[PDB]
């Protein structure tokens, strides 16, 4: 046990500065001596951005810094980029539990440009009516928050169905990316008239709709 | 200076699992090797730690007397062996290098491997056509795309006409339902005139259960 | 990576870092770096290197005249500096460089 | 008749004096600290006596000499003297004796007519730092372990053993010559 | 070698006085002190006598009028009341260096008064006269003065040059002299004289004495 | 001005970290210096000169690792055992010898070692090696020869540092240490130096090292070669109180062989003074490695007296000191149950109880015997001893060793310029010259030949007989049969040589009527009665108030027995012909009343000398002696003579 | 006390040999130094040799070097000298003597005669010496017997059965013409006796082996 405290919330606007911390205790030994930084990134597997405090290895840029440890420590990354934001992680050495890791800081930049979800909802297949199973796939597009509400709609406000939805982070050069999937109809989907998804972004709600046809 | 895993998959709770890890581009015997693993979706935890010519391990007190580390000579690889795992065992596992001289910190990582201990067994998804509507327009786009369905193993990987194209995104991370399955969406983006040229197929791999698969999605 | 041992002088206060290498790194040499303390910029960190055996056997004797009142740290330092000790020889050194890292 | 009389009986003595079981360690115990006894050794220097030599004149005391060998009348003295002390102590055991110092020619001989347990001083000296010599003259190649100064022999030696305190008390070989 | 030299030869002293004998060494026998020098009394018939050792030392058994002294290379032995039994040879011996070599010697005589010579002669009997050969003997005996004549007569006839004469030493008590003269010849020769004579001179005899004797005479 | 270091440690490619605050360390450590330490360690030493001082020390080679076993001497608490604190000794745990008792171990080993210095000097010899250790320690320490050969035990609960020092007369000094203990505990080592390569013997958890230059070792080597392998092993399987009497047995061969007077620098010298060191350490270790409980009194009692004799004897000889080990808390309590028991029957107690109170009495009353009671005691174990003893026969084994743990403070009161026990001595001796036979000699002379516990003590070596010289001595000796003869014969040597009057001036310089004689080298015997004191000499001129000569052969040496009325002599002997000692054939052999108890009866040999001497104490005592096989009228050379109370000498030779 | 007695040496003839036995009684002979000295009629007292107490080391002088042989026998007692190549200077009554303290003659022997004459060995001649009646009975007489034509080796001439201390002389040899000595034993009895003390002079001659006691009567 004995992990050490990180806040998981950390924004910063672009083209500033960002600062993160890590409290510790018998881990941060008073004066500033090995602490270790890493950044995560979606699905990759680490790369050490900072060590011993504030120590840069080779490859890396001036942008990200350590601070004097005391007690809790800090790494300061300036000048945030567009792959900075993502999973940060401190590690330390400790006395009783020989490594101390981090929580993890989702580090996210807030002056992005915005971008317009392009959604597209798909009908259920043949090979799904035949499989008496019945899916509405509604994948979203580029947005600007990772927090895109959907509602979901037949003819107007159903609720409590087989609604699935996920906030998957960025795609390549695709800024905050895109979304996607919903409800499990059965297979008297025809019934209703039609299906749609209301996506909703900042302050504005975008649909998209599908209807059975053959 | 390449640093592989491999060696891991599904198995049972209680059971029993070896990891390998295999290293190259470096002096294998001059560094020490940790285990860490990390949740899925999770932070991230040291595991376990073995120096040169295994002289003195440390192991977490959250493996204590289940998980054993193992060492081979020269620029060979590492081992885990995990005995009796439970549920909070399952994660990715990376064998990371220790730094050199009086350091305290981690150099190079490897990819990982995904351990998931669950009582749940193995099933292979099912793969349907996302048709698009032949509209007559100058351009625009084609709803063409496919859906893997209802899959308990976690990785999944899926390619259009074994990865001919670089554009139109490919994969959508799958979600997770209420049951424990996942399932995924592959939807790239061609234009709606391209159509008799090349047929459009999406080749779906799930090794967790040996399962390859491609189907048409040329629509009606 | 490496040192050499000559014998201006800085007194056991002055002392904040001590450094002592392992029976494989400087071959079988038994070596201790000892450096300032780190506080300041006007104030730079000297570092002088000393007879690591000398340092390893004088850091057993403090810690084993206070067994008494030693914590589960301190204790573990002694047995790792004990295993420390045991690991460098005295013997197979005599007809080897004793002054295998002075550059000049 | 004869008297009967009690059985006889230790004599009376006194009870034991008051035990003192107030008194404190400081009082009963030193100052607690306490300095390691060492010891200088009041080394003194070997001289000849000079005035004590051979006796150039020659005489035999064929009464009570202990043996002969060669021209040669040995005495083993009765009383015990050290072996510094034994120069003078035979200048007055005999007319025209002195100290002898046995060669590997004597020295068997004088090794043969002795007991298993006693030893005996004799005249075999260094004065320098070499070159053991007697009141004849010569080198002598003794079996020097200790400080050196002196020497001796027992029943089983076969060259002048060095002995350490010389102050002991030993009986001294002394000779008489032609 | 060392030489001794003992100065008086010959030494005649009355008795109850005192007589003196000197020994001198060629190079000195004293060493450190003592004086390797003794003195031995020699009597005739008899083996020598350990007198003095060293220079003065007297043996045990050995009156105190014997004493020795001396030093170096001079040494004398002194001997204040000489008495009769005294007189003998006297020698001094050396024992410094290895070869110990005696004295010449010297002779000690007692000066008493004069005795007149007793005078005896005898003649040849059965058992000698058959074997061939004839031999009367003449005996002086008891006299001090040691010169004195003795003459034979062959019923007065002389005959030099066939009568042996032989003195003893000074005896040990009263100190006398004895002489044997004896006058040998002849069986064909013994029964032709009748009266053999003796004829003696000595200081003690104002007149010389003579003493005969016949042959086969009742 | 020191604050904190941090170690690191990059060893097997891992980094360890670890810190060491200086400060509250040296606040709750007294007496620890960090910075002493620093400037002893020589830090920025090079490795050439580190080397160099390495490169100087003997390292011995690898010894294989002897398998032994400690002995169990310190037993378990018995049921309701009082314990006692050492500090706090209150009078009211004195419910006699039969109470079990048991001392705190923390309070005694603090009275042990309450002082405290410098074991690891500065000096040239051990700087190289050690750290410089101060501790609370004990030391026995002695110098031979003037000055010119010392050794000096130095040692803590833990282990034992002896020190060899010999300065040769050409004014250099040679040193040689050896450490024993356990492995664990013994001392810092300085430098780049280990033990195994120091290392000479070795068992499971203990070791014994020495430490000495090369140089210094050949010095020594030349005259001093130890058998340290049996020299550990005896050390180490050994239990306190036996090892203690096994060097007291060395210490006595010593004193025999050529003595403390002239001490030899031969290595069973050496040896014996290491072991009193590993003696005295075999106690102080046992009682503070219990830890914290207590030691049973008849088990401190049973050590202690051991270590208060070799003390005495070393002191005696040597002249050494022994500073430590003494625990005042124990001598109070060994005198305050010493006054509850009286001294004039202690004789009636049983034979442990015997033993109990004798080590309590020798553990309590040290210092000279000042209180001069204790003799009562002895004299009372010794009494009741001879009544129950057959009569003319060597002393048993327990007889043997209660004597001799009883006798120990008849010696000290022996050495005194003035004893207030003068009769009380005198019965002592009375009754040790009464024991002594041809017998008792023979089994003497035996154990002394072999070298067993026989040899050790015996009544005779305080006796007042003196007419034991030589010959009669080998006459009395054993049969060799199956005997060194030679061993005999240095046996003979040793008992004649421990009986001489120039030894240690004890016998009887303040016995009243020792005084009397004027040759004193013509007396045989002496006998001290209640109201008179019989002389037994060669020599007409006793000076006594009468004048007695028994039947003797022609040429062989007259006995003429004198008496001293009321230990008051006389003008000079009796100036007259002597008397006639009247004949008693007018006597019946059964006597059911006790008219013979205070008298003495001397059995003796016309021809050879004195045969028997018997004080004829108790009815038991009388009875044995009347009739039974002792009476023989065969011989006209034997003859049996007594002496009674009122000066009075008869000759008994009729029985009916 | 200390006696010493030498061995009755007879004739030998130049360049004989003979050895000579002087046996000691009376004190240790192991201990003493032992010398050989030698007395020639008319030259005096001269050594020859001398030998230390069973150390044997022994010392002559220049002119009896390699002439003369010192041995010695602590055993019997017994100190011997060996004669070789003698000749006329060494003709000698010879002593055995005890050195003490500072090397004098302590003790002197009985002495031997040695010659080295070519003549060999003859008997003696034997006839008394008659009282005669001239002389007047007062208690004073003369007689005796007479011993001549001889070898000057012996005199074992003693009066009357050693009963006789008064008067008797035994006068010295003296070379005859022929190469022989003569002598004669007188004695000064009391007239008083003359009858039943009648008993003769012994005359004795060792290397022949003769006793003699030829009556010594007077003529009627
Ligand atoms: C040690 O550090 C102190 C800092 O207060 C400094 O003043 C001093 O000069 C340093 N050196 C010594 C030898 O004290
Ligand atoms: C420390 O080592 C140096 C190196 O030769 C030496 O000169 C000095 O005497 C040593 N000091 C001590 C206290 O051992």
């Amino acid at each position: 046990q004995s992990v050490l405290t990180q806040p998981a919330s950390v924004s910063g606007s672009l083209g500033q500065s960002v600062t993160i911390s890590c409290t510790g205790t018998s881990s941060d030994v008073g004066g500033y001596d090995y602490v270790s930084w890493y950044q995560q990134h979606p699905g990759k597997a680490l790369k050490l951005m900072i060590f011993e405090v504030n120590n840069r290895p080779s490859g890396v840029s001036t942008r990200f810094s350590g601070s004097k440890s005391g007690n809790t420590a800090s790494l300061t990354i300036s000048g945030l980029q567009a792959e900075d934001e993502a999973d940060y992680y401190c590690n330390s050495y400790s006395t009783t539990t020989t490594w101390v890791f981090g929580g993890g800081t989702s580090l996210t930049v807030l002056g992005q440009p915005k971008a317009a979800p392009s959604v597209t909802l798909f009908p259920p297949s043949s090979e799904e009516l035949q499989a008496n199973k019945a899916t509405l796939v509604c994948l979203i597009s580029d947005f600007y928050p990772g927090a895109v509400t959907v509602a979901w709609k037949a003819d107007s406000s159903p609720v409590k169905a087989g609604v699935e939805t996920t906030t998957p982070s960025k795609q390549s050069n695709n800024k905050y990316a895109a979304s996607s999937y919903l409800s499990l109809t059965p297979e008297q989907w025809k019934s209703h008239r039609s299906y749609s998804c209301q996506v909703t972004h900042e302050g504005s709600t975008v649909e998209k709709t599908v209807a059975p046809t053959e | 200076v390449q640093l592989v895993e491999s060696g891991g998959g599904l198995v049972k709770p209680g059971g029993s699992l070896r990891l390998s890890c295999a290293a190259s581009g470096f002096t294998f015997s001059t560094y020490a090797m940790d285990w860490v693993r990390q949740a899925p979706g999770k932070g991230l935890e040291w595991v376990s730690l073995i120096s040169s010519r295994s002289s003195n391990i440390y192991y977490s007190d959250s493996v204590k007397g289940r998980f054993t580390i193992s060492r081979d000579n020269a620029k060979n690889s590492l081992f885990l062996q995990m005995n009796s795992l439970r549920a909070e065992d399952t994660a990715v596992y990376y064998c990371a290098r220790e730094a050199g001289g009086f350091h305290s910190h981690f150099d190079m990582w490897g990819q990982g491997t995904l351990v998931t201990v669950s009582s749940a067994s193995t099933k292979g998804p099912s793969v349907f056509p996302l048709a698009p509507s032949s509209k007559s327009t100058s351009g625009g786009t084609a709803a063409l795309g496919c859906l893997v369905k209802d899959y308990f193993p976690e990785p999944v990987t899926v390619s259009w006409n074994s990865g001919a194209l670089t554009s139109g995104v490919h994969t959508f991370p799958a979600v997770l339902q209420s049951s424990g399955l996942y399932s995924l969406s592959s939807v790239v983006t061609v234009p709606s005139s391209s159509l008799g040229t090349q047929t459009y197929i999406c080749n779906v791999n799930h090794k967790p259960s040996n399962t390859k698969v491609d189907k048409k999605v040329e629509p009606k | 990576p490496c040192c050499h041992v000559t014998q201006h002088l800085l007194a056991l206060e002055n002392i904040s870092d001590i450094y002592l290498v392992s029976n494989q790194t400087c071959d079988g040499f038994s070596l201790a770096s000892l450096n300032s303390p780190k506080n300041g910029s006007n104030q730079l960190v000297i570092s002088r290197c000393a007879n690591g055996l000398n340092v390893v056997s004088f850091f057993i004797s403090i810690l084993k005249r206070s067994s008494s009142a030693l914590t589960g740290h301190l204790r573990e330092l002694l047995t790792t500096l004990e295993t420390l000790y045991g690991s460098f020889s005295v013997e197979d050194l005599f007809g080897a460089n004793l002054n295998r890292y002075a550059w000049h | 008749t004869w008297v009967p009389k009690p059985n006889v009986e230790v004599w009376p003595v006194d009870p034991p004096p008051p035990v003192n079981f107030n008194k404190t360690a400081e009082q009963e115990y030193g100052d607690k600290e306490v300095k390691l006894p060492h010891w200088t050794p009041t080394l003194h220097t070997f001289q000849v006596p000079q005035n004590y030599t051979k006796a150039n004149c020659t005489y035999c005391n064929t009464r009570e000499y202990t043996f002969s060998y060669k021209g040669c009348c040995f005495y083993f003295t009765k009383k015990k003297h050290t072996w510094n002390g034994c120069f003078q102590a035979c200048a007055e055991l005999y007319p025209c004796t002195y100290f002898y110092g046995p060669t590997p020619d004597i020295l068997p001989v004088v090794t043969r007519n002795l007991n298993a347990i006693e030893s005996l001083w004799v005249g075999v000296y260094r004065v320098g730092e070499g070159n053991w010599t007697s009141l004849d003259g010569g080198t002598f190649k003794v079996y020097q372990i200790f400080g050196s100064h002196c020497t001796y022999v027992s029943k089983f030696s076969t060259v002048p053993v060095s002995h350490h305190e010389c102050s002991f008390l030993k009986p001294c070989l002394c000779v008489s010559q032609r | 070698d060392i030489v001794l030299t003992q100065s008086p030869a010959s030494l005649a002293v009355s008795l109850g006085q005192r007589a003196t004998i000197s020994c001198r060494a060629s190079k000195s026998v004293s060493t450190s002190g003592y004086s390797y020098m003794h003195w031995y009394q020699q009597k005739p018939g008899q083996p020598p006598k350990l007198l003095i050792y060293l220079a003065s030392n007297l043996e045990s058994g050995v009156p105190a009028r014997f004493s020795g002294s001396g030093s170096g290379t001079d040494f004398t032995l002194n001997i204040h009341p000489v008495e009769e039994e005294d007189a003998a040879t006297y020698y001094c011996l050396h024992s410094r260096d290895l070869p110990p070599t005696f004295g010449g010697g010297t002779k000690l005589e007692i000066k008493r008064t004069v005795a007149a010579p007793s005078v005896f002669i005898f003649p040849p009997s059965d058992e000698q006269l058959k074997s061939g050969t004839a031999s009367v003997v003449c005996l002086l005996n008891n006299f001090y003065p040691r010169e004195a004549k003795v003459q034979w007569k062959v019923d007065n006839a002389l005959q030099s040059g066939n009568s042996q004469e032989s003195v003893t030493e000074q005896d040990s008590k009263d100190s006398t002299y004895s002489l044997s003269s004896t006058l040998t010849l002849s069986k064909a020769d013994y029964e032709k004289h009748k009266v053999y004579a003796c004829e003696v001179t000595h200081q003690g005899l104002s007149s010389p004495v003579t003493k005969s004797f016949n042959r086969g005479e009742c | 001005s020191l604050s904190e270091v941090k170690l690191h440690l990059d060893i097997e490619g891992h980094a360890s970290h670890y810190t060491i605050p200086w400060t509250e360390l040296m606040a709750k450590v007294p007496g620890l210096s960090p910075e002493a330490l620093w400037r002893e360690a020589n830090v920025t030493e090079d490795l050439a000169s580190m080397l160099n001082r390495y490169k100087l020390i003997y390292k011995t080679s690898g010894t294989l690792g002897i398998a032994l076993a400690e002995p169990v001497d310190i037993p378990a608490v018995s049921e309701g055992s009082m314990q006692v604190d050492a500090s706090k000794v209150h009078p009211g745990v004195i419910s006699g010898l039969n109470s079990p008792a048991c001392m705190l171990s923390a309070p005694l080993e603090k009275q042990l070692f309450y002082y405290i210095g410098t074991m690891l000097p500065n000096t040239r010899p051990h700087s190289y090696v050690f750290y410089q250790l101060r501790c609370h320690l004990s030391y026995v320490a002695l110098s031979i020869n003037g000055d010119k050969f010392q050794y000096t035990g130095a040692m803590t609960s833990k282990f034992l540092m002896g020190t060899y020092k010999r300065v040769t007369e050409k004014g250099d000094e040679h040193v040689l240490s050896l450490v024993f203990g356990k492995t664990k505990d013994l001392p810092d080592l300085r430098g780049p130096f280990s033990y195994p390569s120091l290392t000479s013997a070795q068992s499971g958890d203990y070791s014994l090292v020495i430490v000495t230059t090369f140089v210094h070792y050949a010095n020594f080597h030349n005259y001093f070669v130890p058998n340290l392998k049996d020299m550990f092993s005896r050390a180490v399987t050994m239990t306190a109180a036996s090892y203690a009497r096994y060097v007291l047995q060395k210490l006595v061969l010593l004193e025999m062989k050529g003595g403390c007077r002239e001490p030899e620098l031969d290595t069973e010298t050496l040896t014996t003074m290491f072991e009193v060191s590993v003696a005295f350490f075999k106690v102080g270790h046992a009682v503070g490695e219990t830890g914290n409980g207590c030691v049973d009194l008849r088990w401190l009692a049973k050590s202690f007296f051991e270590l208060t004799v070799l003390k005495d004897i070393i002191g005696i000889c040597y002249g050494a000191t022994v500073k430590g080990m003494q625990s005042y808390g124990l001598e109070r309590l060994a005198a305050m149950l010493m006054a509850t028991v009286k001294m004039e029957e202690l004789g009636h107690l049983t034979t442990e109880k015997q033993e109990y109170a004798l080590r309590l009495a020798t553990v309590g009353y040290p210092k000279a015997g000042v209180y001069s009671g204790l003799i009562g005691g002895a004299t009372s174990v010794l009494l009741s001893a001879y009544n129950r003893h057959p009569l003319f026969q060597p002393l048993h084994t327990v007889m043997r060793e209660t004597l001799f743990i009883g006798s120990h403070v008849v010696l000290r009161e022996l050495r005194l310029n003035v004893t207030t026990q003068g009769p009380n001595l005198a019965l002592y001796q009375l009754l040790s010259t009464a024991l002594c036979s041809a017998l008792e000699i023979g089994e003497v002379l035996r154990g002394l030949a072999l070298g067993t516990e026989s040899g050790l003590f015996s009544p005779c070596y305080l006796s007042l007989r003196f007419d034991l010289t030589r010959d009669k001595l080998l006459s009395m000796a054993p049969q060799e049969a199956t005997l060194d003869q030679a061993a005999v014969s240095n046996a003979v040597d040793g008992f004649l040589g421990r009986l001489s009057l120039e030894r240690e001036d004890r016998d009887a310089w303040h016995l009243p009527a020792y005084k009397c004689v004027d040759r004193l080298d013509k007396v045989l015997m002496i006998i001290p009665l209640i109201n008179v004191t019989f002389i037994i000499s060669s020599d007409r001129e006793v000076r006594g108030s009468a004048l007695y000569e028994a039947s003797t052969t022609y040429l062989s040496s007259s006995l003429f027995l004198s008496p001293v009325i009321m230990n008051k002599c006389s003008q000079g002997a009796v100036a007259g012909e002597p008397r006639q000692i009247p004949k008693i054939q007018n006597f019946t052999r059964t006597q059911k009343s006790c008219i013979f108890c205070g008298f003495a009866l001397l059995s003796y040999d016309e021809k050879e000398g004195l045969e028997t001497t018997t004080y004829i104490t108790s009815q038991e005592v009388q009875n044995s002696i009347l009739s039974s096989n002792y009476f023989d009228f065969d011989n006209l050379h034997v003859h049996y003579l007594l002496l009674t109370t009122n000066g009075t000498v008869m000759e008994i030779a009729g029985l009916y």
